[PDB]
């Protein structure tokens, strides 16, 4: 029997709110060393945000921005966080919306209720060693649906770079369309989503948010629960298909799900019919 | 693509 | 005598800052946006490429004099307790080369104090005859980092067209944060001729030597209650002693109109 | 010299 040991005590090195522990119960991998822990996104060649404060929309607000006059909400036709910071039961977890937080430009302060993903990491999670997908990330308590997990951080570069990087296991499209668009490669430079697991029955959700700026070119990639997680599930989301028609020559979905889309099963089953 | 994205 | 505002930073920095008024009827100054962090207001492109950062190599707590980042500046000026060391240079500073997230140390090392915020008990309170100022609710041991002077980035061509010329603090082509539109709770800290606190260069998140960040720190032990100031400096006396004069009111007090009208008489 | 006044280190 293999005992499960603590390999890092946070993999973070204290750059979080919270530690997020490494374990390893399954074999002799160590703990993953071959990136750069950076919990904001980073950049490796000029991107000219544009970070200039007098282009942000803002509220006037002098409550905690709980009211349908705040312009923040209304830019994404509400504000779609609940007094504790979660996502309200309606919000469309198909198509969602873009979510604009509040900025250093409102007159509300820090606190206000729509500051949720500026605040950072709050949940406890945990870097594990899974049985058949190298590293993943699972939950050390109970989660409620809507709850920010963590924002996608890693590299910004441009669709053209993405698209001749050697690694493409961590590469995050901004944006769908053609054009000037831009991507996150976490492969070199990563926080703890870059150890997030494909799910064909996911658990988590990916929303586009503005925070100190709002380059529309480079929205932040904010992970919230899409249902109630227990303590000990693994966290995962829908890479989409713009992923898996390339990598399924590589490698095959082991999820374990009845609903699984890209397992070799699924795949060999739609090439007969 | 000529690699492999992650997307909404 | 009366507490006037809870938080003039509305919850933007570590601790909340009042105010207070004894003196007049003057209300909470609200001509300006509170910002914790310098903001652009034109194209700056402060270099933030994460591989033009110098960065150390520690697996310790970066209290080595083996810490690059430490060596940048000769070493490391802070202590155990983040309080600039007994010998620091007080007149002409070194800059100061925080760790950065190039760098292998944890968020908690030793060579991280001005990015980590501010943490002594401050209020905005009025002065008898400069206005509004800043004092200390606590005794503050010399070295403690105080706070940052924060504002709008401008360059030297916009700083000489600026009307409101009293909240200008030269970075060093020189650029220059204006505290006027936007700025925090270093905006109200008063010129003294006898001064408690310097200001120093500091680099942190990036290393563009056009963008210091100004760190003010205490220069010597200061009481409960006492106000804080800096030595402005000439660049800022030559101009505006034009205007008004010094009412530090110190027997050392270089720019009183005393002091002017005795030093014209150089003959 | 420059026109407008400039606090510094
Ligand atoms: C973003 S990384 C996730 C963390 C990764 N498992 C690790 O050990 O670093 C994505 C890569 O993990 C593996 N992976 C993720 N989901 C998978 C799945 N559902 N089935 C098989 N491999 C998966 C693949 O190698 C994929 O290219
Ligand atoms: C950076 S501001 C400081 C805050 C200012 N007292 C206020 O009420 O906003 C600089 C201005 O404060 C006033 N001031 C600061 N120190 C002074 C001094 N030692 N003597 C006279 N006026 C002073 C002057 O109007 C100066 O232009
Ligand atoms: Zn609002
Ligand atoms: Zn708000
Ligand atoms: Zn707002
Ligand atoms: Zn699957
Ligand atoms: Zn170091
Ligand atoms: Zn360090
Ligand atoms: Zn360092
Ligand atoms: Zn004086």
């Amino acid at each position: 029997i293999r005992t499960e040991k603590i390999i890092c005590r946070d993999v973070a090195r204290g750059y979080e709110n919270v530690p997020i522990p490494c374990v390893n119960g399954v074999d002799g991998e160590p703990c993953p060393e071959d990136y750069k822990y950076i919990s904001e996104n980073c950049e490796t060649s000029t991107m000219n945000i544009d970070r200039n404060i007098t282009h942000l929309q803002h509220c006037t607000c002098v409550d905690d921005c709980s009211s349908s006059n705040c312009l923040c909400g209304q830019l994404s036709i509400r504000c779609w966080y609940d007094k504790d910071g979660r996502l309200l039961q309606e919000f469309n977890k198909i198509e969602p919306p873009l979510i604009f937080e509040c900025n250093q430009a409102c007159s509300c302060w820090r606190n206000c209720k729509n500051r949720v993903v500026q605040s950072g990491i709050k949940v406890r999670l945990q870097l594990y060693r899974t049985a058949k997908m190298g590293w993943g990330v699972r939950a050390l308590q109970t989660i409620p649906q809507g709850t920010f997990i963590c924002e996608y951080v890693g590299e910004l570069i441009s669709d053209a770079e993405a698209d001749v990087r050697e690694d493409d296991s961590y590469l995050f499209d901004l944006d769908n369309k053609d054009g000037e668009v831009y991507c996150i490669d976490a492969r070199y430079y990563g926080n703890i989503s870059r150890f997030i697991n494909h799910l064909c029955d996911p658990n988590i959700i990916p929303v586009r948010v503005f925070m100190l700026h709002q380059d529309l070119r480079f929205p932040r990639i904010a992970f919230f629960s899409s249902r109630d997680i227990r303590t000990g599930e693994e966290l995962g989301f829908d890479y989409g298909d713009r992923f898996w028609d390339i990598k399924s020559k590589y490698f095959t979905c082991q999820c374990g799900s009845e609903k699984c889309k890209h397992s070799a099963e699924a795949i060999a089953l739609e090439q007969s019919r | 693509k000529q690699t492999a994205r992650m997307s909404t």
